[PDB]
RNA sequence: CUCAGUAGCGGCGAGCGAACGGGGAUCAGCCCAUUAAGUUAUGUGUGUUUUAGUGGAACGCUCUGGGAAGUGCGAACGUAGAGGGUGAUAUUCCCGUACACGAAAGGGCACACAUAAUGAUGACGAGUAGGGCGAGGCACGUGAAACCUUGUCUGAAUAUGGGGGGACCAUCCUCCAAGGCUAAAUACUCCUGACUGACCGAUAGUGAACCAGUACCGUGAGGGAAAGGCGAAAAGAACCCCUGUGAGGGGAGUGAAAUAGAUCCUGAAACCGCAUGCAUACAAGCAGUGGGAGCACCUUCGUGGUGUGACUGCGUACCUUUUGUAUAAUGGGUCAGCGACUUAUAUUCAGUAGCGAGGUUAACCGUAUAGGGGAGCCGUAGAGAAAUCGAGUCUUAAUAGGGCG
RNA sequence: CCACAAGUCGAGCAGGUACGAAAGUAGGUCUUAGUGAUCCGGUGGUUCUGUAUGGAAGGGCCAUCGCUCAACGGAUAAAAG
């Protein structure tokens, strides 16, 4: 035990890799699992993803819809349970960013009722849902 | 390198909690001859079929 | 944990650093990762594009009776390119910080269990002479050993340089391969406490 | 880690050629020909391990027929008589007795006739 | 490094693909006519390095052997147990290694001072900004197309002035074009020195280990090989014999070994001889297989071993491609050597290990697999095109119904 | 009913309505053919978006228009020997 020639990996951790075209006995000899002839048996034989043989594809017989919002990329969602990562009792955008629950380029945040908290927090300038606000006050905290 | 999204499919599909949603065809034009029931039932989103979900996943690896 | 030195004195060390159960799979992963990271990986071969010459078609496609050929440097031909030419590779693997620390703790605990770790209150030599260190190790009955100190004294380093199966390291420089390879590990109390603070 | 194939390939070819000993011409000298000859020999042996039982039973039946006809019976009548007499001696032993001990086979034929009566 | 294959561009196809912000490396500004930082030459001084070199520890006996470094026994050195050689495998036989010294003379670099030059024909920027036409560049294909460049035609205001903030206007914010110089972090290897390799070992590795870009081919540009090994030491065989004073061999001699004798270590296969044993000149075919007499040698004397195989049942090769091949369908004259599912990145699933409502760092720093580095990423919430709400949300006049949860 | 994309029948609820004294009937025509995806644009609305801010341009959503794309799941806007 504890020698360079008495160390082994756990059972099932390692496997031999598959080696094609090395005889009848291996079970993957000759064609190597590619079948007989056709396009897929050639080198680089697959067709492009989304190609269906020539008929109009699924992503082209359906219409485009919607537009992309720019402020949604800067809006951040915060679970209520994540408030425990904040050091101190003040919950603001700056302290959430310091605790790393909000990305540094976000300009506003929202707190949703997802988990549970015990400490009392003071919330400054962060939007709260109805249930999140109720939980914040029930934990002995307040908003501004 | 990084897998690249097929932007045409990205413009057609969006992800739901357990799948993908999409709009319905045959509502762009030639609408006068269509019955009211077809007009109001082809409106809105539906789900992508399970037979097409795999292709959608290969085409849109990040959504 | 309470362990006695050679001179019978009692030292108290944390169970976290020196008392964790042995996890052979984790230790094996970390040891093999260290050995893989020791590789240099410098080599290359020439493919059919790198081999000298071979630009032109050796003979016409039809009519000669030969098998068709496109270049004299084809990998089928003698003297042609290697089919899958190699390039220099990096053999380093990522090891999780916690996994590395856990493997080191397991190794230290197993050494303590197997009695290959020897604690000493003080380990120093008065001169950079090989024979003095050899006599000290012989009376400690640790002729083949890795010595771990809080700081490596120059005289100790010079005395240990020429001894086979003997090495000397700082407390912050131990590695899982060297902890296992040597027959015994002679560790001073100061080095043991520094290792305890590092927590394996 | 370049691997040279010479030693192992030579061993395999030499083993095939050693199993091909005694064959005519290229079948005992040339590897491509010798390898086909060894496989076909194995196939023939597999088939003939079944054919041997049939051939030897046919030989036993022929010898028993000769003995029965010397004793005044046919093979089918003798077999039927022995079955009716409850004798369960098999054809291999019956043919051995027919070939090497005429008196015992005469006694067996008499028992078969007595049971047929 | 990330943001992010996101925002966008695109016969809205195939594909192309940012920026803002954040984390790092490195950090530096100085001037436009009495003219700056800086840079380059030359000369002097100091420091450092480089081009020859010197010394450099410690082993004996015994056995096998042609030969000892190997066996057995017992010693010595180690700031030297890197490496190479020596008749087989050496810390102590040799060259070296650690370490300690060393330069008439010449070269490189750094710093300081001194003298030139240069920066510097340039003094706040007019045929300029802007505009019409045609093109090019921007991730951006004329698009709602801002911004940069200009071939052509034009053309301001000039600090109460002018440029930008993606058509455009107003308001705010921000900067000062039409004059310049500037180290580091970055890119590379024809070369020089030292060190290294889960790189090759003569069909490999450079085309080339060898008198190789040679022989050879072509008018020419150009193309382009094959070919390493006697022995520790030539001790490379004096002399005799056959033969043509040839080649070649038999003796002798050397050597541990000459079937190590010169294209000489080992000496495989295809292919070609000689010798011995058995079979074979009345019998029709993938050549074997299951039986089976006789003969020869060996012998543990047989219910044994080796070689051969009269006679006999059955029996149309292999691969590929095909509905289907003995097929008169394809491929192979034979042997030996080489010859085809890889590597990098991203992603998904399974197994396994750590940690666990959390998990994990990237670049980078780091006498460097450690330890630091939390930017970022994934998970923890969904609905809606979106604004918005949120265990709900969308649709709707509807709290009805219904869809996603 | 169906590979997908599509196609077909539908009781019942709410609002407004027509014809009936009323119970009621009516979401085109006895039924099964009379048809064309996506892209790109046009038009009418809209409590959505709007690249510093207020607007606007442009985009989104709802309704609707333009193919003998008839080789009728339609490879180009654009092609004979
Ligand atoms: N019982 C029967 C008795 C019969 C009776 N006797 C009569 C009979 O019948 N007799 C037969 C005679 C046999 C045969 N005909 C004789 C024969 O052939 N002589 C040949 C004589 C000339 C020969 N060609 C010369 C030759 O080649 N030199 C080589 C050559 O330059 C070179 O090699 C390569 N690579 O090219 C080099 C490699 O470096 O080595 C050289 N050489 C070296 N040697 C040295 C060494 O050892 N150390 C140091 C260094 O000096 C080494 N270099």
């Amino acid at each position: 035990t504890l020698r360079l020639n008495e160390l082994a990996p756990a059972e099932g951790a390692k496997r031999e890799h598959r080696r094609l075209g090395r005889g009848i006995g291996s079970g993957v000899g000759k064609t190597g699992g590619r079948g007989i002839k056709g396009q897929k048996s050639r080198k680089s034989g697959g067709v492009r993803p989304g190609f269906e043989g020539g008929q109009t594809a699924i992503y082209r017989r359906l219409p485009k819809f919607g537009f992309t919002s720019q402020i949604a990329l800067k809006t951040a969602e915060v679970r209520l349970s994540e408030l425990s990562k904040v050091e101190g009792d003040i919950v603001s955008l700056e302290t959430l960013k310091a605790a790393n629950v909000v990305r540094r380029d976000q300009i506003r945040a929202r707190i949703v009722l997802s988990g549970e908290i015990t400490r009392a927090f003071t919330v400054q300038g962060v939007a709260l849902t109805k249930g999140a606000k109720a939980a914040i006050e029930a934990a002995g905290g307040k908003v501004e | 390198a990084k897998l690249k999204t097929r932007r045409g499919a990205a413009k057609r599909f969006k992800a739901t909690a357990n799948g993908f949603k999409r709009k319905q065809a045959f509502k762009r034009h030639i609408l006068t001859k269509k019955s009211a029931k077809r007009i109001r039932q082809l409106r809105g989103c539906v789900m992508v079929h399970v037979s097409d979900v795999a292709s959608v996943r290969r085409m849109c690896p990040y959504i | 944990m309470n362990l006695k030195t050679v001179s019978g004195s009692a030292v108290e060390l944390s169970e976290v650093a020196f008392g964790r159960e042995f996890n052979e799979a984790l230790v094996h992963q970390v040891v093999t990762a260290y050995l893989a990271g020791g590789r240099q990986g410098t080599r290359a071969h020439k493919s059919r594009a790198d081999v000298s010459g071979g630009g032109k078609k050796p003979f016409r496609q039809k009519g000669t009776g030969r098998a068709r050929a496109g270049s004299i440097r084809s990998p089928i031909w003698v003297g042609g390119g290697k089919t899958f030419a190699a390039r220099p590779q990096d053999w380093s693997q990522k090891v999780n910080r916690k996994m590395y620390r856990g493997a080191m703790q397991c190794i230290l605990a197993e050494l303590v269990r197997q009695d290959r770790l020897v604690l000493v209150e003080e380990f120093a030599v008065a001169a950079p002479k090989t024979k003095e260190l050899l006599a000290k190790l012989n009376d400690l009955n640790a002729a083949r050993a890795l010595i771990v100190t809080d700081a490596v004294d120059e005289n100790l380093y010079l005395a240990a340089r020429n001894l086979p199966h003997v090495d000397v390291v700082d407390a912050t420089a131990i590695d899982p391969v060297s902890l296992i390879a040597f027959d015994k590990v002679v560790m001073s109390v100061a080095a043991a406490k520094k290792i305890e603070v590092e927590l394996g | 880690a370049r691997v040279k194939r010479g030693v192992v390939a030579h061993r395999r070819h030499k083993k095939i050629l050693a199993r091909a000993k005694g064959y005519y011409g290229a079948r005992s000298r040339v590897y491509r020909v010798a390898f086909q000859a060894v496989i076909k020999a194995g196939q023939y042996a597999y088939r003939d391990r079944r054919q041997k039982k049939r051939q030897f039973r046919a030989l036993w039946i022929a010898r028993i027929n000769a003995g029965a006809r010397q004793n005044g019976l046919s093979y089918s009548r003798m077999i039927d008589g022995l079955k009716k007499a409850q004798v369960i001696i098999d054809r291999r032993v019956l043919a051995d007795i027919a070939m090497h001990d005429a008196v015992a086979f005469a006694a067996l034929a008499e028992k078969a006739k007595g049971a047929l009566a």
